[PDB]
């Protein structure tokens, strides 16, 4: 009675489910990739020229006074 | 008017790395200031509160809010906190069903007998009473949705009209 | 229809500033450091001193939106390293058809004009509308960064904020492929070639791309080049894109000279080998060929031989508008599928299969290859496919210190007895014991890595990874499989499993139970749910909950409360537990690391699973809401995003009882039904 009815909605949802070594051992390697503009030396002189010439939570508690 | 300099000093203290605030720190900003407030009344701001928060505001869609996600978000805070305490006239730091029509029309949300009644099936547990928590959960909610629908009325004839997916792509931040 | 990107409408927000007489201020993007940069041109760098935001009409008194057109030369660097942009933009304007799409051609400073501008942007697959404000940087009275050869031109100006806004700021526009700007102004398919091992007959490619209105890039590989000097002697500049903006064949004294057409984005430094601006050599062309060629012009562009092409640059990019190789003689159909994922530290960050203990937690794709869609070109026969993993927001990491991932993905054939069943997921042992059918030309830190496959007609599995695991980003894919004759999915449908609970359904053992449930009233009540279900997860270990919340039960009583009683029923009931053993069913199985929780790829297996065709745009919008800040969602927030999304589609389904596309609704019950759900 009660106790019985929760065992039995939870058997209802049933039972889930059901070592090994890398055997092939499959590898990958990284490339890196050129990244156009990085160096500074990419931009225009002119426009290199150019370029170149109370702790909080109390603070926020207070808004609420 | 610069407390809008003292407040972008205020969000990059808390708002860390990223310059944005999570759902997380958020959780975290929010229970640490209501601590303060004891006629504020709440079990607290939970993850699941606070992460609808920070969806409905997302408008860059980052997973987080930026300053200006937060400085409103805040300021609707800052006003509904007023709001919540001026309609709270029996002190008990919690707004009751007869407390609640006109905290949510002070509020800018003037609604129905039946609307208010449904808002506290929905957002009241405690004998009709909304705690601070669930009353910023659904004016939050209901600004987005307001939001969301003069966004979608521009031709203004109070009439909107969406397909299966705007609606379901609005309706679930909700 | 294209993303409005901020909910910023540009026609509103205009219309709204012409009628208060105002210009328009965007306080996503506003005038400020935060906008320019957060380092080289951050707040507390000395080279932004002296910068002034103007709008265009505050630096001169007639500024035009455009002029003369919307040509390449209006595109010049200015003190920024974003070049791959700028060569994008000005291969852009070689095809006006599409420049038109990038750049509405009718804005303009003297008609309407209320300092607000758009542009439109392919993200990810999805095309985004981006408005601005015209406020440009500037310093000592000029544009900081790009700006026309015309002076009083102001569209690319224009252009390069409005990409620079959707990634956070103008700094992290600094670096980059050409490819992507190409990408971005077109959703096209990249073909690229390395220039020490071209491909035969590429002079004639580079002028098919050109005719076809392919977009084209070159660079020279500086890491491999004159350590601290990019630009060489003979006034090229490294680690810089180029664009390609004509390739033509010329007799010149008899001889035949394959010439190609080079732009450098500075629009000035130009080649001074030859075939430069002032070479004798063109005294030896046709005059009238000459004077349709070439130009004595401090311009950035330039011709050089074929021959000088290939022994100085390095890589050619190109961005075709079609699938379709430019090696091949015909056009395919073709049919897009875009997948989009998540990888998330303690979940789905796997990393490569040099890291088989966490790979397997990668998400998997299904590519299904059909047997009609079988093709022999090359003297081989099978299906024809592209995959192209592209990673997402990665620019708006910059200032985290965060830059691309090393990205790829392998192929996997799935075994024949798991043939025709989706929801599967590949092992651990399945991967250590069996190697990749295909995979990514490389692993690389690239925006995108797209390859061309041809592969036997079959189901394979697509693991999508970063090299390194434990890497957090977003992710989108495109496979284009090539078809033969079709005109699968583009809707959005429900197809869920609808339940039996009339009386005759419902037996003794049932009744029984839900009596002893229901208690002294006869019916169960939210708080009465969330007591029976708190009390049954308490019992299973391999369902994780935060507890059940009383939020959740309500919505679950409102579902399903057919009469108006508030409470739940017996045949309520019996349909709200058959639901919940169906919910857990559906989680268990889909739970591939038995971790009791829902990562961002289980959710996705698990709505299709629960008969959910949705949108890209619909499941980041499920995992952003329902998800905590490790995107996990427990059976609290699943049953509640699976229960919401069924009200949804029924209160949609209703409202449109006879199938049109749309539901018309006044703003006092979009607030009702958007807040409040079952109402109907
Ligand atoms: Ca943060
Ligand atoms: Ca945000
Ligand atoms: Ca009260
Ligand atoms: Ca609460
Ligand atoms: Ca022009
Ligand atoms: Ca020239
Ligand atoms: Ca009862
Ligand atoms: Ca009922
Ligand atoms: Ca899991
Ligand atoms: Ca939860």
């Amino acid at each position: 009675e009660l106790d019985d009815a929760l065992d039995e909605l939870s058997d209802s949802l049933g039972q889930r489910q059901p070592p090994l070594d890398d055997k092939v051992k499959e590898k990958i390697k990284a490339e890196h990739s050129e990244k156009l503009g990085e160096r500074d030396d990419t931009i225009p002189p002119e426009y290199r020229h150019l370029l170149d010439n109370q702790d909080p939570i109390d603070a926020l508690s207070e808004d609420l006074d | 008017s610069e407390e809008e300099r003292q407040f972008r000093k205020l969000f990059v203290q808390l708002a860390g790395d990223d310059m944005e605030v999570s759902a997380t720190e958020l959780m975290n900003i929010l229970n640490k200031v209501v601590t303060r407030h004891p006629d504020l009344k709440t079990d607290g701001f939970g993850i699941d509160t606070c992460r609808s928060m920070v969806a409905v505001m997302d408008s860059d869609t980052t997973g987080k809010l930026g300053f200006e996600e937060f400085k409103y978000l805040w300021n609707n805070i800052k006003k509904w906190q007023g709001i919540y305490k001026r309609f709270d006239t029996d002190r008990s730091g919690t707004i009751g069903s007869n407390e609640l029509p006109g905290a949510f029309e002070a509020a800018g949300f003037h609604l129905n007998q039946h609307i208010y009644s449904m808002i506290i099936r929905r957002y009241s547990d405690e004998t009709g009473n909304m705690d601070f928590d669930n009353f910023i959960s659904c004016l939050v909610r209901l600004d987005a949705m307001f939001r969301a629908f003069r966004s979608l009325d521009k031709n203004g004839t109070g009439q909107i009209q969406v397909n299966i997916q705007e609606w379901l792509q609005l309706t679930m931040y909700s | 229809r294209a993303i409005k990107y901020l909910n910023q409408d540009y026609e509103t927000l205009r219309n709204e500033c012409l009628e208060a007489g105002a210009l328009f201020q965007d306080p996503s993007f506003p005038a400020l450091p935060s906008s320019l940069g957060f380092k080289e041109l951050g707040p507390y760098s000395s080279k932004t001193r002296g910068i002034e935001w103007k709008r265009p009409t505050e630096i001169c008194a007639d500024p035009q939106f455009i002029i003369g057109g919307a040509t390449r030369t209006d595109i010049c660097q200015g003190a920024l390293g974003d070049s791959w942009l700028l060569a994008a933009i000005a291969s852009l304007t070689l095809n006006e058809e599409i420049l038109a799409r990038v750049v509405p051609l009718d804005q303009s400073f003297q008609e309407n004009y209320a300092g607000i501008f758009h542009f439109q942007f392919w993200q990810y697959g999805e095309w985004v509308e981006v408005v601005v404000d015209d406020r440009l940087p500037t310093k000592d009275g000029e544009l900081l960064f790009v700006h026309s050869a015309e002076g009083s031109e102001f569209w690319s100006a224009l252009l390069e904020k409005a990409y620079a806004k959707i990634n956070g700021c103008y700094e992290a526009l600094s670096g980059g492929a050409t490819t992507e700007g190409f990408e971005d102004f077109t959703g096209g398919i990249a073909e690229w070639y390395e220039l020490r091992k071209p491909p035969p007959n590429l002079f004639k490619i580079i002028q098919k791309a050109l005719e076809k209105g392919s977009l084209l890039g070159c660079s020279i590989d500086i890491t491999s080049a004159a350590d601290s000097e990019a630009v060489t002697y003979q006034k090229l500049v490294k680690g810089h894109a180029y664009s390609v903006t004509g390739a033509e064949e010329v007799e010149s004294s008899g001889s035949l000279q394959k010439l190609i057409r080079i732009r450098n984005p500075w629009g000035q430094v130009e080649w001074t080998g030859k075939w430069n601006d002032n070479c004798p050599s063109w005294n030896t062309v046709d005059p009238e060929v000459r004077a349709n060629l070439t130009e004595r012009q401090e311009d950035g562009e330039f011709w050089m031989s074929f021959s000088d092409f290939l022994r100085h640059y390095s890589r050619l990019e190109i961005c075709n508008l079609t699938p379709d190789t430019l090696t091949c003689d015909s056009y395919k159909k073709w049919k897009l599928t875009k997948m989009d994922g998540n990888w998330r530290r303690g979940s789905t960050a796997g990393g490569c299969r040099n890291y088989p203990n966490t790979f397997w937690m990668n998400p998997q794709y299904l590519i299904k290859l059909e047997e009609e869609d079988e093709d022999d070109e090359d003297g081989e026969r099978g299906c024809t496919f592209l995959v192209g993993l592209i990673q997402k927001h990665r620019r708006r990491q910059r200032k985290m210190g965060e830059d691309m991932h090393t990205i790829g993905f392998g192929i996997y054939e799935v075994p024949e007895e798991l043939t025709g069943q989706t929801n599967i997921h590949l092992s651990k042992n399945f991967f250590l014991t069996t190697r990749a059918r295909e995979r990514s030309d490389t692993f690389i830190n690239l925006r995108e890595v797209l390859n061309r496959f041809k592969l036997p007609p079959g189901e394979y599995v697509l693991v999508p990874s970063t090299f390194e695991p434990h890497k957090n980003g977003d992710f989108c894919i495109r496979v284009f499989s090539e078809k033969k004759a079709d005109y699968v999915d583009d809707e959005i449908e429900a197809n869920i499993e609808e339940i039996e609970a009339n009386e005759e359904d419902i037996g003794d053992g049932f009744r029984r139970l839900f009596a002893q449930l229901a208690g002294e009233d006869a019916e169960i009540s939210a708080f009465e749910l969330q007591t029976i279900l708190r009390r049954v997860l308490a019992k299973r270990e391999d369902i994780k909950s935060d507890g059940f919340s009383i939020e959740t039960c309500k919505i679950m009583v409102d579902m399903l409360d057919e009469d108006g009683s508030g409470k739940l029923g017996l045949k309520e009931f019996y349909i709200l537990w058959t639901k919940i053993q169906k919910y857990q069913k559906i989680y268990r199985e889909i739970d591939v690391d038995r971790s009791g929780t829902m990562n961002s790829y289980e959710m996705r297996k698990a709505l299709e699973e629960a008969g959910f065709k949705l949108p890209c745009q619909l499941h980041q919008v499920i995992v952003a809401r329902f998800a905590d800040d490790e995107l996990i969602i427990d059976f609290d927030n699943f049953v509640r995003c699976l229960v919401r999304l069924e009200i949804l589609f029924k209160i949609f389904k209703q409202l449109d009882p006879e199938n049109t596309g749309t539901i018309q609704l006044d703003l006092i019950s979009w607030l009702s039904f958007s807040v409040l759900g079952k109402l109907a």
